[PDB]
């Protein structure tokens, strides 16, 4: 079928409208793209998270972590409740300095490209944020922006999901051409396992502790257990927030990118923003909060591409949707967040264009009219680590540099679990400001 | 343009890279300028321009490529310097006691001694301090000294 | 007479057989000197002249007629060296230093950055920010070598290229097949060079150098005896020289200079708080790192014992005597050894395989000829200043920025090449936390 199957949905919504169906032997699934429809779906007495095929793969190396975990488990509950503080708006000034590190090496790295060169856009910034959830997470150094191969750990992790996600496509899963496939997938996760559980023995006897995502990890008790998660589970979190968070964010920080050189007047303006707040040499924790317009162009860009495309949930018992379409027990419906997001009776009859001006009054917007991070208790635990990693990058991005789209890209967008702009490349002029760290 | 003659006495070059860089700022200044060590035009002096000599000092000595020159100068002054309008540039090291700039002085003023045309004061060189400091000074006030001298 | 380790054979030869000694092949007689008497007259410019090794007639396939590998009556080098020796002045040194520091702020950089469990590679270090920083001041090109793990291009080629011809000089067998490969990987790895090199000069000519640096100078120099400038080809030839002449020489220093240190603890305690004392901005300035003095003399000290360049030749220009002693024909060669002229007991004491950076605390104190790491007259090294800026620069900045570890107690071991370096070495850096430009 095809390659791009949430772009393929979302032009069967644009003539079916807000519902319609699929079938298989066995499984029968609803595609929603009405803000009207998925506002009822996003009722957690009536629907709950449903994992994917592609969630169950992922699951192989994910395990029980939060994002591939069923929300009747017992270790989500618990891990949802000991790291939804770690997570808050509040714990963010506490990443903000690590943040900083690896922002200062994405932009050491382009102030030194010769002149002939360019910048592979969603390259660096999945660099950048694999580096930040790394050391803002457990304080480890991945030190991608030093090298050609990244670090075993990445490649290992990059490895292992393409498998997963190339297993979804697979006719002949068991043919012996895929005997390799197989036993390297084992020995990316003896990788990943090894070096995660490695990292947490040793905090563990570590008798000078931190305060990052694995400290309050170590620390968090089950309120009724009384009790921390085990080891294996908060290694299984570590993975998982590599995974879930790592070409979420690259991607939005890449389409964003994409959007500004493309509506140059409004790259201007979020330039100048980033030129009034930013004035020191490194940005503050404040400073970051400030950036409203570059706060703006991030949303904008996640509801033409939301990268976390969609989310799927089931039915928990028979019930009717929009008063009209009715539903049995465990029947999936899957949320098309793009679609959603060009709601007409919502967002208006310019739908396709790139105006963070929309943004400008968020009270405006309806519930459930927005959701690129999800829905309810299953929502992005990351989405203020995410939000805040892009802000601070782009704005010292827009600080620093003016951007060339030398290539004249046409947006060509890949999907895996995430979405991107496959071979965005631009052209870096430094506006020659110093910064931190030099 | 006018004739400009650099000689040098180098061991270390550091005497012999100044000397090529006045014959650097020569050429700017639309003069001829010629390069060379000091104990090669031992006699040779130029009759016509000027002649800037830059040297160091070993112990109180002439470098290696600048004793047949002094030689000649010192003991030899029949062969008069009439003519020969000059200025002397010293590099040397104040870690050098008793025996600091002795070669360029010697130098400076023997040919003194023996008819001068001394177009330019000497200028001195502390490879312990300041030595792009002085050896500044002395090159603005040098070009002057020549260019009021000559021409313009 | 085979060993991988040539110079060190000779310094043990030398013990035994004192000041002089000479080896003969079917055609050729090799003297070696020791002492700072003999050296002294040897370094008699108007009696002797510089020889070209094999070594550097090999490098000369692809260095050409550049400073390194030119006989001193050759055109170019003479053109070469007149329009050049000015760009290299202690003076000039101050356009280079801020590139000299945004290298060395990546190396600072990369080791504060690294894991509590991992471990520096000294000497491979010290060679990425050497061939970085030449290429940044000479011709404000960026390899980037500290964002890669294989090299960039020109760099591959170029160490590819020069362990080829060192490998020549133990070929007992050159056109054996299995030659081959290194044979047309060599003419490769020469097109590489060649390549890119010219093309930046190309740029640059067009762009019409809106800087200041070494291929500026050399685009516009204009020899003053011939009255014309250096050719494009010839530029070319000069700046892979620089990289050459110039990478693991100054590595070395470095890296021999911090393996002293470590096995030295209270003279690194003495030159950390020199460094401590004298850098008190975010970076060094120009006029800091020349108030480096302690440094300076850990430099010297570490050139003593172990001068990266350990080894140069003379050829006798005519017949003649040694030493009142022993007669020499016409192209007889001498071949001096450094490292022994460094441990010449009746000029440095009897302690001469000590590390004690305080002899260079009085340089009045020390006679002509008893020091020559940089080699001698107008065959001396070009790139001296470049070199010990570079040097006192970085082991200034290491030394505030880091307290350094010999955590496998590292057993000396030199390997040589064209030059010298400790094989091997590695340590532990725990940083002091001290930002370099601000946090
Ligand atoms: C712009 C960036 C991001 C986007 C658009 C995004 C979006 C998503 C979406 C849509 C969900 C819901 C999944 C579902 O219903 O199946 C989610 C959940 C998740 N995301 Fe993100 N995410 C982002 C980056 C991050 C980052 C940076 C982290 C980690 C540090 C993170 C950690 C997770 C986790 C752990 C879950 C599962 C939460 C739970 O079910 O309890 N995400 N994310
Ligand atoms: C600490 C490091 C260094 C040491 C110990 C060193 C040593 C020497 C020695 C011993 C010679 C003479 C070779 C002979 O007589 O055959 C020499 C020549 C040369 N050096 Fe270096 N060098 C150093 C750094 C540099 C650097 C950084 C550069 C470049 C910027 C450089 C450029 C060259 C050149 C071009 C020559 C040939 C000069 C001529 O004959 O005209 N060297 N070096
Ligand atoms: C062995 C030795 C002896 C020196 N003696 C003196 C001296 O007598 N007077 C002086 O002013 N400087 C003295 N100097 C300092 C040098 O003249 C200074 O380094 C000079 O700049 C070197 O110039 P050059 O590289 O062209 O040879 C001496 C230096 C050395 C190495």
């Amino acid at each position: 079928n095809t390659d791009k199957p949430v772009q393929a949905l979302m032009k069967i919504a644009d003539e079916l409208g807000e519902i319609f169906k699929f079938e298989a032997p066995g499984r029968v699934t609803r595609y929603l793209s009405s803000q009207r429809l998925i506002k009822e779906a996003c009722d957690e007495s009536r629907f709950d998270k449903n994992l994917s095929q592609a969630l169950k793969f992922v699951r192989d190396f994910a395990g029980d972590g939060l994002f591939t975990s069923w929300t009747h488990e017992k270790n989500w509950k618990k891990a949802h409740n000991i790291l939804l503080p770690s997570f808050s708006q509040q714990a963010m000034k506490g990443y903000h300095a690590m943040m900083v590190d690896i922002a200062v090496q994405l932009v050491q790295k382009w102030e030194r490209l010769n002149a002939d060169e360019h910048i592979e856009v969603p390259e660096d910034m999945t660099r950048l944020t694999l580096d930040t959830i790394g050391l803002c997470g457990f304080n480890y150094r991945f030190n991608s922006f030093y090298r050609d191969q990244p670090h075993p750990f990445i490649t290992s992790m990059v490895r292992a999901l393409d498998e997963a996600m190339n297993k979804l496509q697979r006719a002949n899963p068991d043919d012996p051409a895929y005997d390799e496939n197989k036993r390297q997938f084992q020995e990316d996760i003896k990788v990943m396992n090894d070096l995660v559980d490695k990292i947490i023995a040793d905090r563990k006897a570590s008798g000078e502790q931190s305060d990052d995502l694995l400290t309050h990890m170590l620390n968090g008790k089950d309120p009724e257990t009384g009790e921390p998660l085990d080891d294996e589970n908060i290694r299984y979190q570590i993975i998982t927030f590599l995974i879930a968070g790592h070409e979420t964010t690259s991607g939005l920080l890449s389409f964003a990118l994409y959007f500004l050189v493309k509506n140059p007047h409004v790259l201007q303006k979020a330039a100048e923003e980033a030129a009034r707040v930013l004035v020191d040499p490194v940005p503050s924790y404040k400073q970051v909060k400030q950036l409203k317009y570059v706060g703006m162009v991030l949303n904008e860009a996640l509801r033409l591409w939301p990268t976390a495309p969609a989310f799927s949930l089931y039915a928990k018992e028979d019930t009717v949707l929009g008063g009209e379409y009715p539903l049995e027990k465990g029947d999936e419906l899957m949320v098309l967040i793009p679609q959603l997001h060009r709601d007409k009776t919502i967002w208006g009859d310019d739908v396709e264009e790139f105006r963070p001006e929309r943004f400008e009054n968020p009270s405006a917007i309806p519930q459930h009219a927005f959701k690129p991070f999800g829905n309810g208790q299953r929502a992005c635990i990351g989405q203020q680590f995410a939000l805040h990693e892009a802000t601070l990058v782009l704005g010292m991005m827009l600080k620093h540099f003016d951007f060339e789209d030398h290539t004249n890209y046409e947006l060509d967008i890949k999907e895996t679990l995430t979405l991107k702009p496959e071979g965005f490349v631009v052209k870096a002029k430094s506006k020659k400001i110093p910064l931190g760290g030099i | 343009n006018t004739p400009l003659l650099v000689l040098y006495g180098s061991n270390m070059g550091t005497a012999e890279g100044t000397a090529r860089d006045l014959a650097d700022i020569a050429m700017s200044k639309g003069f001829a300028p010629q390069v060379a060590t000091l104990d090669s035009h031992a006699g040779n002096l130029p009759r016509e321009g000027a002649v800037l000599i830059v040297t160091a000092s070993y112990n109180g000595h002439p470098p290696d490529n600048a004793k047949q020159f002094v030689d000649w100068l010192d003991q030899a002054s029949a062969d008069e310097v009439k003519g020969v309008r000059y200025s002397v540039f010293g590099c040397g090291d104040k870690n050098w006691a008793t025996t600091y700039q002795k070669v360029p002085a010697f130098i400076d003023e023997t040919l003194a001694a023996k008819g001068a045309e001394n177009i330019a004061d000497r200028g001195e060189a502390d490879a312990s301090d300041d030595f792009e400091g002085t050896y500044e000074e002395w090159r603005e006030h040098m070009w002057s000294d020549v260019a009021a001298y000559f021409n313009l």
